[PDB]
């Protein structure tokens, strides 16, 4: 089968910049395919037949190359761009795709907004107890949480979710959840979620008291 | 309008076979061929196959010569993919799209219909609210924990409040999925205006509203 | 390895004047049933077959195919020097001698062989051709089969020179590999038969060819004089 090698995997730029990503091929195409797949939806045809923009795709997508060489441009991003690309065969069987580019955004460096949930009480009714730490709309992506307890780090039982980069905006946000038992939770005071970001060169703590 | 619409989300015991489908409206099914597209959480997309509905031939990707087998049910306009003795390698998001007649692109694409291959249980999640410790702003949360399998959907003010929302994939542990969703608004709109998130887990018929209390 | 339908460039192919004469044996093929499938006309066929030529033994018929376009100036699936005719009949053969159907055969690139015959629209009403728009009445509804009416010989739909040129590429929906025998002669039929096709439901059937694939660079096309 012909396989499709697409570079860079991951990249982002700032909307304005001219983007290119690669296609290359173990052997030659006679026209490659692109497309663009909006994180939570379908792939959507952008280029047919090698350098075609598919109908009521915008003036700045152009695709180009032959042989085992083809190549996607996008000449002044757009926020509305963030997706994964696709180039993709149809010269011999089975049809084939390439790994994909993923594309996200740049825009200023943000400072997470912190906050911390102790637990509820109906969990804690439940016999479990799981602290919450939302960093919300910080720039870049790169975060690091610490958890610690009566001052000291907490590793294990710890669950991270990062949001895909906002649409709008170009933030990231993460979740964080400590979960321990009801009886580990009772055996502690001092809970704290620390955030290393390259925003502050101090680390931003949010903390409570178990029995404030 | 010319449309795809696939079958929805599946939970199949490993070794136990399945079949999904593919409903074709709003143009001539027989004259376009269905194509099936395979996508894993991290892997890309794969051509499974292909099938011309005029005559039910079918071509297969010798990559899923053993797994999969296209069919058509041109009373229907339906087309059908079946996998047989299924793993958890075929846990994946399945895709139908029409090729064009002409144009040899994929013109019209289905939802997807997701697959899991687990014997892990169907379970109810918990729903917990996550109110502040006890100026401006304020930032509050649900908390939906061990779930399976996906998805569940959730709402603010049963979809009321969408602005300042964060609501995280799910995480996978132990065979359960934790979820969560932040909702920010001003400090003057909470608590003397009630903000309660709606939670729904379809595989287990749960259907849960948490209004968010302080402490 | 080669999509099909292509371009013959003549002027690329290479002169195999060494071969073996096509033997045609149509004398012996009968028509069974015809078929509205919605996207095409299907004719098939019990007995005759064809023999080398290239062929390292003989292949059975089993059925015939028809394309066409929305004018009478451009309907056939291959091209020879950019030049594409009114519509293509498309017969298929099987390689019975090496595996057991059809089924069998499709899933191999020694088990199918089909013969492509064109069409070009003039002012020459086809006696022959007719023997088949005559049947589309039966079968206007897609996906319908009837009987085919009455007496038909295959062998009056050959052209009147059997040169051609052959490569291997696959069927025209490309489920399946297949070596192709394509004579550039054409038969000659007349606007209101070819027009006829285009009354047929496909759920409004006004054209039915592909567009051609890029030949490969491996994509041998071998003229036989
Ligand atoms: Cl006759």
């Amino acid at each position: 089968q012909i396989v499709l090698t697409q570079s860079p995997a991951i990249m982002s730029a700032f909307p304005g910049e001219s983007v290119t990503m690669t296609c290359s091929a173990s052997s030659s195409v006679s026209y490659m395919y692109w497309y663009q797949q909006k994180p939570g939806s379908s792939p959507r045809l952008l280029i047919y037949d090698t350098s075609n923009l598919a109908s009521g795709v915008p003036v700045r997508f152009s695709g180009s190359g032959s042989g085992t060489s083809y190549s996607l441009t996008i000449n002044r991003l757009e926020a509305e761009d963030g997706a994964t690309y696709y180039c993709q065969q149809w010269t011999s069987y089975p049809l084939t795709f390439g790994a994909g580019t993923k594309l996200e955004l740049k825009r200023a460096d943000a400072a997470p907004t912190v906050s911390i949930f102790p637990p509820s009480s109906e969990q804690l009714t439940s016999g479990g107890a799981s602290v919450v730490c939302f960093l919300n709309n910080f720039y870049p992506k790169d975060i690091n949480v610490k958890w610690k307890i009566d001052g000291s780090e907490r590793q294990n039982g710890v669950l991270n979710s990062w949001t895909d980069q906002d649409s709008k905006d170009s933030t990231y946000s993460m979740s964080s959840t400590l979960t321990l038992t009801k009886d580990e939770y009772e055996r502690h005071n001092s809970y704290t979620c620390e955030a290393t970001h390259k925003t502050s060169t101090s680390p931003i703590v949010k903390s409570f008291n178990r029995n404030e | 309008q010319v449309q795809l619409q696939q079958s929805g989300p599946e939970l199949v015991k490993p070794g136990a076979s399945v079949k999904i489908s593919c409903k074709a409206s709003g143009y001539s099914f027989n004259f376009y061929w269905m194509h099936w597209v395979k996508q894993r959480p991290g892997q890309g997309l794969e051509w499974i196959g292909m099938i011309d509905p005029s005559e039910s031939e079918s071509r297969l990707n010798q990559k899923f010569k053993d797994k999969a087998t296209l069919t058509v049910d041109r009373s229907s306009s339906t087309a059908h993919m079946q996998l047989s003795s299924p793993t958890s390698e075929d846990s994946a998001v399945y895709y139908c799209t029409r090729s064009n007649y002409r144009y040899d692109y994929f013109d019209v694409w289905g939802a997807g219909t997701t697959v899991t291959v687990s014997s892990a249980k169907t379970t109810a999640p918990s729903v917990y609210p996550l109110a502040p410790v006890c100026g401006s702003s304020v930032t509050l949360g649900c908390l939906v924990k061990g779930y399976f399998p996906e998805p569940v959907t959730l709402t603010w003010n049963s979809g009321s409040l969408s602005s300042g929302v964060h609501t995280f994939p799910a995480v996978l542990q132990s065979d359960l999925y934790t979820l969560s969703s932040s909702v920010t608004v001003t400090s003057s709109t909470w608590p003397s205006q009630s903000i309660t998130c709606n939670v729904a887990h379809p595989a287990s018929s749960t259907k849960v509203d948490k209004k968010i209390e302080p402490r | 390895q080669q999509l099909s339908p292509i371009n013959i460039e003549t002027k690329k192919a290479i002169s195999n004047a060494r071969l073996k004469p096509l033997d045609i044996h149509y004398n012996e093929s009968k028509p069974t049933t015809i078929q509205n499938t919605g996207k095409l006309v299907r004719i098939n066929f019990k007995g005759g077959y064809i023999s080398g030529g290239f062929l390292p033994n003989e292949y059975v018929l089993s059925s015939l195919h028809i394309y066409w376009g929305k004018e009478d100036d451009y309907g056939s699936n291959h091209l020879i020097d950019v030049y594409k005719y009114s519509g293509e009949i498309n017969l298929v053969h099987w390689n019975k001698k090496k595996y057991s159907s059809y089924e069998e055969a499709k899933k191999h690139d020694d088990g199918l062989i089909i013969i492509s015959i064109f069409l070009q629209v003039l002012d020459h009403k086809n006696v022959y051709f007719q023997k088949i728009v005559n049947q589309l009445d039966s079968i206007r509804s897609a996906n319908t089969s009837a009987p085919f009416d009455s007496v038909f010989y295959l062998d009056n739909l050959l052209p009147s020179k059997l040169d051609y040129f052959t490569y291997l590429g696959t069927t025209i929906n490309h489920s399946a590999d297949a070596v192709w025998i394509i004579f550039p002669t054409p038969i000659n039929i007349h606007s209101d038969q070819l027009s006829k096709f285009r009354t047929l439901l496909s759920l409004y059937i006004t054209e039915n060819y592909r567009n051609p694939y890029k030949l490969n660079d491996d994509t041998e096309v071998y003229y036989s004089g």
